[PDB]
């Protein structure tokens, strides 16, 4: 899934 | 910005980026943290007085990692959950990037510690996905100033490939790399490509042995292989030409400094392995 970077 | 400065075991800390603690510490400037549960409080005599009750001398997980005063700790999100969405609310002060504080279920914090007779005294950590379908061997990386320069980040580096190896596949950091990351990256791919180079001298190497070797990407190894000044091309691929003195040096300045902060295979508690 979507890391602790992921852009949001 | 805010919360500006931190308390945090024996040392007061300047913030280099804001972290969304709760609206009630939000517009707090100063933050007074246990170094041990990493409990947010507004000030030294709460902080005095949860330090009386707190149980905990090291983070609640297993040490996954021990050699003399330094072990790392392998805490579940899923399992120490307030812990790890504190851990992710401090590592947020010093990673602009980093944007996951909540959803911490899926990850897994490799907690890096330097133990004395008063505890096991937080230095940084490394998150990591449990499952990721792009292959990150590390989603977040961050030893704390006053540790900084001291070996911790390339330590926790080569962890993390020491992981990520040995199940098997190639990882790289999950980006973006900040500026700290990038110079810090380097230098590790650097000197484990200039070591393997040293310890492969009846081999012609490839990127792809390169890669299987050390657990680095394809595409790392050659940007580090491009760095080092070692790539050629002629025709159809990249081929490796070795600069006998950037190895052979390499390999004497370690040989005098020494790595104080190395990872010893032999001191991982447990080491992945694949599934039959
Ligand atoms: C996403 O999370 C990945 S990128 C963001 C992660 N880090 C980050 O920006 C958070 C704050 N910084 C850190 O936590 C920390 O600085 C690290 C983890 C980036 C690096 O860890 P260390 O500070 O402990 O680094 P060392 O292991 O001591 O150094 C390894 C080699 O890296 C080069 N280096 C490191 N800092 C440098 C500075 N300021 N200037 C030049 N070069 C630097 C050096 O080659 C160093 O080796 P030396 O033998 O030269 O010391
Ligand atoms: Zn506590």
């Amino acid at each position: 899934s979507t890391g602790g970077k992921a852009p949001r | 910005r805010c919360p500006s400065v931190i308390e945090f075991g024996k040392y007061e800390i300047h913030t280099w980026y804001s972290s969304p603690y709760p609206q009630e510490y939000s517009r707090l400037p100063k933050l007074y943290l246990c170094e041990f549960c990493l409990k947010y409080m507004k000030s030294r005599t709460i902080l005095q007085q949860h330090m009386k009750k707190c149980g905990w001398f090291h983070p609640p997980a297993n040490e996954i990692y021990r050699k003399n005063n330094i072990s790392v700790f392998e805490v579940d999100g899923n399992v120490s959950t307030i812990y790890c969405q504190n851990l992710c609310l401090l590592a947020k002060l010093f990673l602009d990037h980093k944007t996951l504080y909540y959803d911490v279920e899926p990850f897994l914090f490799y907690v890096l510690t330097q133990n004395d007779v008063k505890g096991c005294h937080l230095v940084g950590y490394f998150s990591k996905e449990k499952h990721c379908q792009q292959k990150y061997n590390v989603s977040c990386i961050m030893i704390l100033p006053q540790y900084q320069r001291k070996g911790y980040g390339r330590f926790l580096i080569d962890f993390s490939y020491l992981l990520s190896k040995r199940e098997g596949q190639a990882g790289s950091p999950e980006k973006p790399l900040s500026d700290l990351g990038r110079l810090s990256y380097m230098a590790y791919w650097k000197s484990v490509i200039l070591e393997c180079l040293y310890h492969q001298n009846d081999k012609q190497i490839s990127i792809k042995k390169l890669s299987k070797l050390t657990g680095i990407c394809p595409q790392d190894i050659t940007s580090t292989l491009h760095h080092l000044r070692m790539l050629d091309f002629r025709s159809d691929q990249f081929v490796i030409i070795r600069r006998e003195k950037l190895i052979q040096d390499h390999m004497a300045k370690l040989q005098l400094n020494l790595r104080p902060v190395d990872v010893d295979p032999e001191c991982l508690r447990w080491t992945p392995v694949i599934v039959s």
